[PDB]
């Protein structure tokens, strides 16, 4: 089997470079961060702009939808989280305690919670009614590049610059297990869809599939390149079962993802492909790329 | 943030 | 104080009555049962369909979830009931002994064993492991319409048409006590979390919370329409305490478990509710209903 | 049969 997908819609606006994109829950919307300051929502199937989102003060370098396809929560340079009302753009919460960039986020599952990770080294999981910190972990020596909660809410898994990916219990905040000293930083992590694998970013061209209960690489994707920035890879499980990421030298790759070997090569961006994303239900893909090109392309497939 | 190298 | 429960998702796909839906007990699963003879299996947060699961030759009145969210089993008119790998969809075993149709069904929370009522008037006990039967109760004297074991399986309660409910001890399957003013047929029974107390419905419209250490009827619980069919009930737990029941009237009903008081009903469905269930976490309730509805709805309440 | 009145 291979995948076709062919690019069915550009999306222009970003006045920046654009560092996230990911599809509402409900499959309806794609949402945009950028170093512009801004959030913009876009129509997922036809590509059409809806909305912009304003009110960070600089730079955001992610975004993260409710599971209710409601709320969205952002990552941004000026230290805080905001969590928004997606149906009149107005900012619910401010999230402030982080000391430095703000760098990445998530809902749970239950969307209760927000986990974030920052420049500041820490992870810190919030509450989405009060917007009030409730645990601050120390969970690096280094730059916190990705956190992501698994399909039940009940773990956190993060990745830092200082090459480590730890996996913590949402619970108590208690550190569950370390996959490692260097450690080619590692630049993103998230759960596969049943919990059991990870897939694992490190900034040395590799992507690799980790089996969580035993510690122990299974798959390992490369042919891409991923050297400087922390680029988002995806599951994508609608049709054929894919690895999907970004590349530094402005393709979309696409894995098998059991055999390992590319099964297609997106072309048409103009600078670093800096995020992915899979819709929930159709073989659609999301990319979004860096300075030179600002756009987000809609990639469609027959599998 | 995350659109810058290194 | 009283809940708000909002409609979040209608879930559409059985079509036939749909007679049984349960929350996994890690949160992220809702699995409803149909006289259509398949399970469905659903994301409790965003409502995305997640799989079909079929095999059952007959209808299937119940459904229900391993401790560890990884096995279903189901009841059903063929007599049988059938143990489920939910991430694979395979029949693991299929469990026969019954002489009429099978019409609930439950682990027990060590999950090695099932607990059965059925139609031909008895309760069995089955080896989750091997699939065989390991005890058969002569437990009631008409259709058995419900059972379940206690909060550490050292207890079962089972209730019929004749008009009682029964309380037997696991490990002998000898009877410890039966609850009995009169005997209007009895729908449903259930421990409460903690094991201390049985909530009953009876076809008289009513529902009746039990100490079960003294045998006396603490609250009853009216105003729903239950005459004719065994509509589940539940404990809600995680914010504001209730009971909560579906009814004849086409309402979900919640009631302050304290004070009696109707404090909530949920419009929407447009046939009997027969089913409804209690998120483990949330403040999440799913509701479903007979042939001329076939949906299932999921809820949410800020408490 | 749970779907079935009486």
């Amino acid at each position: 089997v291979k995948p076709n997908y062919a690019l069915k819609f550009t999306l222009a606006g970003h006045t920046k470079a654009v560092s996230s994109v990911k599809f509402s829950p409900n499959g309806e919307w794609l949402a945009s961060s950028s170093a512009d300051k801004l959030i913009k929502i876009w129509g997922a199937y036809d590509g059409k702009f809806e909305k912009t989102i304003s009110g960070h003060k600089l730079g955001i370098s992610d975004v993260a939808w409710s599971s209710d396809s409601n709320l969205l929560v952002s990552a941004s340079d000026d230290k805080t989280l905001k969590i928004w009302d997606v149906s009149s753009g107005k900012c619910l919460k401010t999230l402030k305690g982080h000391s430095n960039y703000v760098f990445c986020c998530n809902f749970n599952p239950q969307s209760n919670l927000i986990v974030s990770g920052s420049f500041d080294e820490s992870v810190r999981i919030w509450d989405v009614k009060t917007g009030k910190c409730l645990k601050t972990l120390p969970a690096h020596s280094d730059p916190v590049s990705a956190v992501h909660f698994n399909r039940d809410g009940s773990l956190i898994v993060s990745s830092s610059y200082d090459g480590l990916c730890r996996i913590w219990d949402t619970a108590s905040g208690q550190c569950l297990k370390t996959l490692i000293d260097d450690n080619p930083p590692v630049s993103f992590v998230k759960f596969s869809p049943n919990g059991k694998y990870i897939l694992a970013a490190t900034l040395d061209n590799t992507l690799k599939l980790w089996d969580y209960s035993k510690g122990k690489c299974l798959k390992t994707y490369t042919g891409h390149k991923n050297e400087k920035y922390c680029i988002f890879a995806n599951f994508s499980v609608t049709g054929g079962k894919w690895i999907v990421s970004g590349s530094e030298d402005n393709l979309v790759y696409i894995w098998n993802l059991q055999t390992k070997e590319i099964v297609q090569k997106l072309q048409g961006h103009t600078d670093v492909v800096i995020s992915t994303a899979c819709h929930p239900t159709e073989n659609i893909i999301a990319s979004a790329a860096l300075e030179n090109d600002k756009t987000i392309k809609l990639w469609k497939s027959d599998c | 943030c995350r659109t810058l190298p290194f």
